[PDB]
């Protein structure tokens, strides 16, 4: 076995994957909330820091 | 399984389309854009939903998808009116 | 789950007929409650009813399939003869020999009714219904009984949609059901379409890569390249089992961290009484009368940075308290404060003096400075451990009620443990902590930005076995010093102690501390008087440390929890109650002495683990924080070259690198550090999988 | 009555707020669950702090003005202020002490009782510890981890939604939406409930809230040690853990427990007549469902509205929820063995192999339960992958083992065939072949040279140093001298897993049920107990079960015919007593069905008293609804001056005492139902009887909604009483919306309506 | 669980009031008076989420209106005065109605 902690997790990960992610599974429910969950990723592809 | 995905988005579309805006408040504190400040999500949700009454009139969505809906449509609005504060001496 | 939200309220089968509808009707996985209500709606008004002949009144129509209903209308046109209509209704009455059809609005009535009505005309018998009993026809209405029954279910259903807030997606095709697609501005679709991260640029391109996606097994060479470019480290503990022991800092020995001196400090006893006592804030103003008011110090103080300010403040104290125990200054407080405020500047004016630079604009930040591992730390542990004179410093509670089984054990466990740890040092100190930052706790409710005098007392009473009858074990608080609140800054609160004590001070440890000469004092045996030393320093205080370490009764929890499992653990092997038996001879590893591993029973090394908590209670930096965090790393490889389990470390320069990192200033924190030295040495005579330099 | 006017003058104050005035306006009640949520009371960083920085000042506390003016001294005993005048809102300020004051000091007498039925849920919690025996010892305890298990049982628990509606409608009526499916169906706890609780008008948030938790097994996820009833969860703390014992505790229950089981039972008899018949097995079962009636201790409650929402899913349950709209998912039964799935998948595959059959060709990873015993399985390619054995008794292990052996279905299977083709092959239930799996299951339950055979059918191997604890014997021992293949045995129990997850799909014709596309979770028949014990059960229609003679059946029949159909409009009973005319009655076309059942001798001996006794009551406010019905068939006949005492009726030799509940007539006390031997009936809509005075206002309900066109007038609902037969009215409902309504026939075939359409659609 | 003979409000700092958070807080208090008021009339209104295709306020004055003809009819209050309380009621209609 190996205990695993992870450095700077948040950091690495990208919204942009995520859109293709979403996308993947969105393939088939519906394209009614198919529009509903690209959403959510491309405001942190686009976002703003203070 | 093979439906995976298919399944457990149907689940989340079910909840989701049942559910009042209201819950939307339920959480960790967000950001306020009209007075530009970090708040409680329930006092920020106010103030961005009585903005938008007062810029456009009442809303009457009373879901997460019109809610949702009229999101997206504030981002074609040329101008937005708010609840901002300024004292005068 | 719209099966379990159907069936919830619906008719188990009804709901079947939808589920089955909407996989070749349409293709909208909600709409089966929509036409859920609408198909049941039907069966409830044609089913009861029966011709004056045999046959049934009405037949069903809409529930069958599609291909199917179409021939089953063309019946229709063979019995009766009538106009073959283009539109599929749902129900045929045989005694009325009408089309009928049924609708269901959420709205006003005439809103559908007009729609359904330009469709079919008088063709058919249009019965539409609104769920809050609005009601609207063509022209003849169904019979007396069955609208009464219909109403009733659409009315129960509403509210079991208001109950589950399901309105607005339940509407009519041509005035909702059409208007399903999620809104799309431009700004929105702009955004998207330039948020993509692959090569394509146009969001639809993305989608067809994602939805028509079939991965083939490229990703075994894909990861062996990115093996061989990762060359991550394949480590093992025998090749690193050195650790380079621990690494610690070189400089000034760490200074006194904790606002109270401990081991030096010196008490002044005094008899309480009930109604006296209870003030709490009046223990001083009785103490004055006593010789208190005597001791006063010279202008002349070894090793003291600002003698002055406060010897004034001193005799500003004791002045204070024969009137009143609040300090009457307007001035002396700001600068007392202050030992400052830096007056601000106007960016907008300011762009013309950076033209013109004068008052010598800069900016920088500051650090704090490493310190060196403490010697005098070891002999502060070895007098909390040891039993003080006076018996019980922390206010227990009394206990409850007892049933045989396990109150007997709980009771009996607590009363010897609360024994033991009431008659030390350790719960000396935590007792004044806990009293006094009380007082002051509730000073800056009682007086804010103002400046009071508060004590730094603990209470105790004596106890004696000498198996007389005594007048009574002794009932009375101790006094350690006076203490000076100030409130600035919300925030910290700024806070100046005073402490007695009867031991020559030392500058390496005593360093933040003002020491001065105050006097003479007795102290006496019997089975000769010593110069009082007054010690002076100030302190920083958040309300948050106020609260934390006013609750200190909380480390011995800790211990207890960490205590009472070892004697679990141990007797359940037994099966057998070995609690007492395992207290008193289970070994427990407390010190080295004359370089030989030395060993306490359980129940006076529980006076060391207490101890450890109650200075991990006031001893608690960030840096402490970090050590604990990630010293466990090492306790964890440490027990696994224990057990001989071969562990492994990727890459321990990187830890001792973060440990190292987070040892500054912290005589605790380094403390840790270099008894956790001595551990992986001893540990590496033991067995050997570790260094010895 | 200043009450209602300051804030009929508050609402014109706030809708002269334009801004206040338009929200209250526009869009739904709805709303105010969004407003109220607007408002957090208070800021909550610094908790355990602030509590102790509030209560440091002296005077710092909200509290009442009105009631202490009214009952006790503002002023103080030792002159430490007390009260000011000082306030935004209408509570005015005092400090801590006074509140320990009223409480020594104040005056008041008589709650002591009202108190505790309140909290019969925490009283009751109490109650329960006093009543058992203490001992105490140690061990290294090995814990069950995780089971989902009932805590804080209470009888009559039933689900979130349903009782929300019990809570409205005990707590008040004036808003109270007019509840069907819960109220028609469970009255009696309604009635029990209501009428402690709606009388003494104390408390009315309160009380709600702890209801909600009176009847809500809180089922989390909890580590036990072998004591798995309901009740020992409740203090498992006090009992255990993994160094703690002890005991005496198995005695003291709630009679919910065992009542369970008894519902267990119920389903398997109601299982049992559906199997007796394979012409249909889905429209018969449902019958025998809606049918039955179930006892509990202190009600009467339908056995749909138990089977549906019973938090124990045992096989026999599942199949019972199958016919129904229960979704009950995450359960898997075959045979007395329960199981749960947790890795992988694979399709059914058809294989014949020299004894069709079904084989599953997934690496699939799932979890064993039995009776003392649990144990984690894995197959591959229709064999046993991995296995190992976490039990307690030796034998159930080796039972466990042998049923997952079954399930498993290696080729050894076909090889074992002492019989079979002559019994096991062809079940006697009208030719039909019953499945194979639980084919060579019945032949192990038949014999213990069975269980023998199949457990040898395994490789054995004398195991190696290092499996001498986890090697199984034949015997079910730890010797490891000699031991099963493809299985380890582990020091201690195995975790049991959890989802939370609903899935329902239709039964096949044989009493299956391919819920998720396939995974035959069924089980068909679990166990053959053929035994037919019952006590305080009703059943009814044709039951296949003789408990229905002839002469019994004229009575009960003869009655519930008078019972049944009276209610509806005039010419039916309600209508002829608000009229006070009992010839009508008398005269009635279903007391003429009745006559000829009495005794001839005294016929009119009987009629002379029985024409009494109606006659008597007719005068209201003295009429009891029940005995009417009780004393009517026997008044048909012409009034002979008998002078001879007409206490016992015989109706073909059985009488029919007036009160004196007795076998052919039960007059039950305190609500509206009755028995007539091993059967109940009861009607609704029309009881005024002078015992149901705290329902009157929910019972006389037989009514439904119209059309909202005739200007009625808005009557409150007390008032709904007066307002005859066929009489439009309006009235308001819930929470908002107001409705009309007449005097109708009540809601029919909500179930059938549909489903004969249904059927007849094909 | 919970038990009921001490049950007490904390009253909140003076520290967000003396800020501008007051002043957009007035919007707030508006939402509050509302929310108390229809409570007062409706009993069970924060234990079952009000439901029922009604506006608040039409909901309450015909509420307000059974209220008042129960007490009338038979309980003891004066004729006069329901229909002082009728004349309230549509005095506040018309305020209603005018916005
Ligand atoms: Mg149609
Ligand atoms: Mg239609």
């Amino acid at each position: 076995n190996i205990t695993g902690d992870n450095s700077k997790w948040n950091e690495c990960q990208q919204p942009e994957a995520y859109l293709a992610l979403l996308a993947y599974i969105t393939k088939d429910s519906s394209d009614l909330m198919k529009d509903l969950c690209s959403v959510a990723p491309v405001l942190f592809c686009n976002k703003f820091v203070k | 399984g093979e439906g995976f995905f298919k399944h457990c988005v149907m689940e989340a579309e079910t909840e989701i389309l049942k559910m009042h805006f209201s819950r939307l408040t339920e959480g960790r504190q967000t950001y306020d854009w009209t007075s530009e400040r970090n708040m409680p999500a329930a006092t920020a949700l106010q103030l961005t939903v009585d903005a938008i009454k007062e810029t456009e009139g009442p809303f009457k969505g009373t879901t997460m998808l019109e809610y949702c809906n009229k999101m997206i449509e504030m981002l074609d609005w040329k101008e937005i009116k708010f609840k901002k504060v300024k004292t005068v001496v | 789950t719209f099966a379990e939200i159907a069936e919830a309220f619906l008719e188990p089968e009804a709901v079947r007929i939808a589920k089955e509808a909407v996989e070749e009707y349409g293709d909208h996985e909600r709409k089966i409650i929509q036409i859920g209500i609408h198909f049941q709606v039907c069966c409830m008004f044609c089913d009861e009813y029966l011709s004056t002949n045999g046959s049934d009144r009405f037949v069903l129509i809409e529930g069958r399939k599609r291909g199917t209903a179409v021939s089953l209308q063309n019946e229709l046109c063979k019995s009766y003869d009538l106009e073959p209509l283009p539109f599929l209704c749902d129900i045929f009455d045989r005694e009325e020999k009408q089309f009928v059809e049924i609708g269901i609005t959420r709205k006003a009535d005439d809103s559908y009714f007009q729609s359904k009505f330009g469709k079919l005309g008088n063709s058919c018998k249009i019965f539409v219904f609104s769920y809050d009993g609005r009601l609207d026809k063509n022209c003849e209405g169904p019979m007396e009984e069955q609208k009464l029954r219909i109403f009733s279910f659409l009315a129960t259903a509403a509210d079991f949609l208001r109950k589950e807030n399901m309105f607005n997606e339940i509407f009519l095709p041509d005035n909702e059901e059409t208007i399903i697609e999620m809104k799309k501005g431009k700004t929105f679709l702009e955004l998207r379409d330039e948020s993509v991260p692959l090569p394509f640029q146009t969001y639809e391109q993305m989608k067809d890569y994602c939805e028509k996606f079939k991965g083939n097994p490229r990703e075994l060479a894909s990861k062996v390249s990115q093996m061989q470019s990762n060359i991550k480290l394949p480590i093992k503990h025998y090749e690193q089992n050195k650790f380079r022991q621990i690494r610690l800092p070189k400089g000034p020995m760490a200074p006194y961290t904790h606002k109270f001196l401990m081991e030096e400090a010196w008490m002044f006893t005094k008899i309480s009484d009930p109604e006296r006592s209870r003030a709490g804030e009046i223990l001083i103003d009785f103490f004055k009368k006593g010789n208190l008011s005597a001791i006063r110090p010279k202008d002349k103080p070894l090793q003291g940075k600002y003698p002055i300010h406060y010897k004034n403040l001193w005799n500003q104290i004791k002045a204070a308290i024969a009137d009143r125990t609040m300090v009457i200054n307007e001035n002396d407080h700001s600068e007392f404060l202050g030992g400052r405020a830096s007056k601000k500047i106007p960016e907008i004016s300011l762009t013309q003096d950076v033209i013109t630079t004068e008052g010598l604009k800069q900016s920088e930040n500051k650090l704090p400075e490493p310190r060196s591992f403490p010697r005098w730390f070891n002999a502060e542990w070895m007098w909390a451990i040891k039993d003080s004179d006076l018996t019980g410093w922390v206010p227990m509670a009394e206990y409850p009620p007892a049933d045989n089984e396990l109150e007997d054990y709980a009771e009996h466990l607590n009363k010897t443990m609360e024994g033991v740890l009431q008659g030390t040092n350790c719960a000396r100190e935590m007792g004044k902590c806990i009293l006094t930052v009380g007082a002051l706790m509730t000073e800056c409710r009682l007086f804010p930005g103002k400046i009071k005098v508060v004590p730094i007392y603990a209470r105790s009473k004596e106890r004696k076995s000498m198996q007389e009858g005594l007048p009574v074990p002794s009932e009375m608080d101790c006094l350690f010093g006076i203490c000076v609140k100030s409130k600035s800054h919300d925030g910290m609160y700024t806070i100046i102690t005073f402490e007695f004590s009867i031991r020559e001070p030392n500058l390496e440890k005593h360093q933040k501390y003002t020491v001065f000469e105050a006097g003479h004092t007795t102290v006496r045996m019997k089975k000769r008087e010593v110069p009082l030393y007054l010690y002076c320093r100030t302190t920083a205080l958040s309300k948050i440390k106020n609260d934390w370490l006013s609750k200190a009764r909380r480390c011995f929890i800790t211990t207890m929890d960490t205590v009472e499992t070892i004697c679990l653990r141990e007797s359940a092997k037994a099966e057998e109650n070995l609690v007492e038996k395992t207290l008193n001879e289970k070994q427990m590893w407390i010190g080295k002495k004359n370089g030989e591993l030395i060993a306490q029973p359980l129940r006076e090394a529980l006076r060391v683990q207490l101890v450890q908590q109650f200075y991990f209670c006031i001893y608690n930096d960030s840096q402490l924080e970090g050590f604990c965090n990630e010293q466990k790393k090492i306790l964890m490889a440490l027990e696994g070259d224990k057990k001989n389990k071969s562990s492994f470390g990727f890459n321990p320069e990187g830890l001792l690198e973060k440990i190292e990192e987070c040892l500054i200033n912290n005589p605790m924190c380094l403390f840790m550090a270099q008894r956790l030295n001595e551990l992986v040495i001893e540990a590496s005579k033991r067995g050997a999988k570790f260094f010895k330099t | 009555m200043s009450l209602l006017l300051t804030i009929a003058k508050e609402y014109k104050r706030l809708c002269q707020d334009a801004k206040a005035a338009q929200m209250m306006t526009v869009g739904t009640v709805s709303n105010y669950t969004t407003f109220k949520k607007w408002t957090t009371s208070r800021k909550e960083k610094n908790p355990s702090l602030r509590m102790r920085w509030a209560m440091s000042s002296k005077f710092p506390i909200i509290a009442n003005k009105r009631m202490l003016e009214e009952a006790q001294i503002p002023k103080e005993h030792n002159n430490v202020a007390l009260w000011e005048d000082t306030e935004k809102r209408d509570h005015v300020l005092a400090s801590a002490s006074c509140i320990n004051y009223w409480n020594f000091c104040g005056p008041c007498v008589n709650n002591s009782e009202v108190i505790k039925e309140v909290y019969k849920s925490r009283f009751g919690r109490l109650e329960r510890r006093k009543e058992i025996m203490w001992k105490e010892l140690r061990f290294t305890l090995v814990d069950r981890q995780r089971r989902r298990v009932d805590t804080q049982p209470v009888e009559q628990r039933l689900r979130t939604g349903e009782i929300k509606d019990l809570q409205m409608w005990t707590l008040f009526e004036d808003e109270a939406p007019l509840a069907s499916k819960f109220i028609l169906d469970n009255y009696g706890l309604v009635k029990e409930m209501r009428s402690k609780f709606a009388n003494k008008p104390l408390n009315k948030e309160v009380v709600a809230h702890m209801l909600e938790k009176q009847f809500n097994p809180e089922s989390r996820f909890l580590p036990v040690f072998g004591a798995i009833r309901p009740e020992r969860m409740e203090l498992i703390h006090a009992l255990g853990g993994e160094t703690w014992i002890q005991e005496a505790n198995t005695a003291g229950i709630s009679n919910v427990d065992q009542r369970k089981n008894d519902i267990r039972a119920v389903c398997r008899k109601v299982c049992l007549a559906a199997n007796a018949s394979i012409m249909n097995a889905k429209s018969k079962l449902v019958e025998y469902i809606k049918s039955t009636s179930m006892r509990i201790g202190e009600t009467e409650r339908k056995l749909e509205e138990l089977i549906l929402e019973t938090d124990d899913v045992s096989p026999e349950v599942t199949l019972c929820k199958s016919a129904l709209g229960g979704q009950l998912g995450k359960t898997l039964s075959f045979g007395p063995m329960l199981l749960k799935k947790i890795s992988g998948s694979g399709v059914k595959v058809k294989d014949t192999v020299y004894i069709q059959f079904e084989y599953w060709s997934e690496q699939e990873e799932f979890y064993g339960e039995y009776k003392s015993a649990t144990a984690l399985f894995s197959r591959k390619e229709r064999s046993l992958e991995w296995i190992t054995i976490g039990g307690g008794i030796n034998e159930d292990r080796k039972r466990l083992l042998a049923m997952c052996m079954i399930f498993c279905r290696d080729g050894d299977y076909f090889k074992d065939a002492p019989a079979t083709i002559t019994m096991a092959d062809l079940s006697t239930k009208l030719g039909r072949e019953i499945p194979y799996q639980y084919v060579m299951m019945n032949w192990i339950q038949k014999s213990e040279d069975n269980l023998e055979a199949l457990l040898y059918s395994r490789g054995i191997v004398e195991t190696n140093p290092g499996k001498m604890g986890s090697s199984m014997g034949i015997d079910g021992s730890k010797r490891a001298i000699k031991s099963l293949r493809a299985v380890t045995i582990q020091s201690g129990k195995i975790d049991m897993p959890e989802s939370k997850e609903k899935i329902h799909l239709e039964l096949s014709d044989n009493l299956e049920a391919f819920d998720s596309s396939g995974r035959i979770v069924a089980t068909i028949l679990d166990l053959p107990s053929d035994k037919k014990v019952t006590f305080q059960d009703v059943s009814f229609q044709h039951p296949d079960l003789a408990v229905l003679r002839d002469e019994k059946t004229a009575i009960t029949k003869g009655y519930e015919a008078l019972i049944k159909r009276l209610g509806t409009g005039d010419n039916d009973i309600p209508s002829l007593i608000a009229k006070k005319d009992y010839l009508s009655l008398y005269n009635l076309p279903e007391v003429k069905l009745m006559a000829p059942l009495i005794r001839p001798n005294r016929k009119g001996v009987y009629s002379r008293v029985a024409r009494k006794l109606v006659s008597t009551q007719v005068t209201t406010g003295h009429y009891s609804l029940h005995e009417l019905i009780k004393v009517l068939p026997f008044t048909y006949f012409a009034p002979k001056q008998g002078m001879f005492e007409g206490r016992l009726f015989f109706s073909n030799d059985s009488f029919v005492e007036p009160g004196v509940n007795n076998n052919v007539f039960s007059w039950s006390k305190a609500d509206s139902s009755k028995i007539y031997c091993h059967g109940i009936a009861i009607r609704v809509p029309l009881v005024v009887g002078d015992e149901h005075m705290d329902t009157s206002l929910a019972l006389l309900e037989g009514f439904s909604v119209c059309e909202n066109d005739p200007r009625a007038p808005m009557v409150t609902r007390q008032d709904l009483i007066d307002v005859g037969f066929g009489q439009k009215v309006r009235l308001f409902v819930g929470q908002g919306s107001v409705r009309t309504f007449k005097r109708t026939a009540s809601q029919r075939a909500a179930s059938s309506d549909v489903n004969k359409n249904v059927k007849k659609i094909k | 669980a919970v038990v009921s003979t001490h049950s007490f409000r904390t009253r909140a700092n003076r520290t967000l009031l003396n800020t501008d958070m007051r002043a957009m807080m007035a919007e707030e208090k508006r939402y509050q008076m509302v929310c108390d008021m229809f409570k007062s009339v409706f009993e069970s209104a924060d234990i079952n989420p009000p439901i029922g295709a009604m506006s608040i306020g039409e909901a309450i004055e015909e509420k307000l209106l059974e209220r008042a003809k129960m007490k009338r009819d038979i309980g003891a209050i004066e004729d006069s005065e329901y229909e002082e309380i009728k004349d309230i009621i549509r005095d506040a209609k018309k305020a209603r109605l005018e916005s």
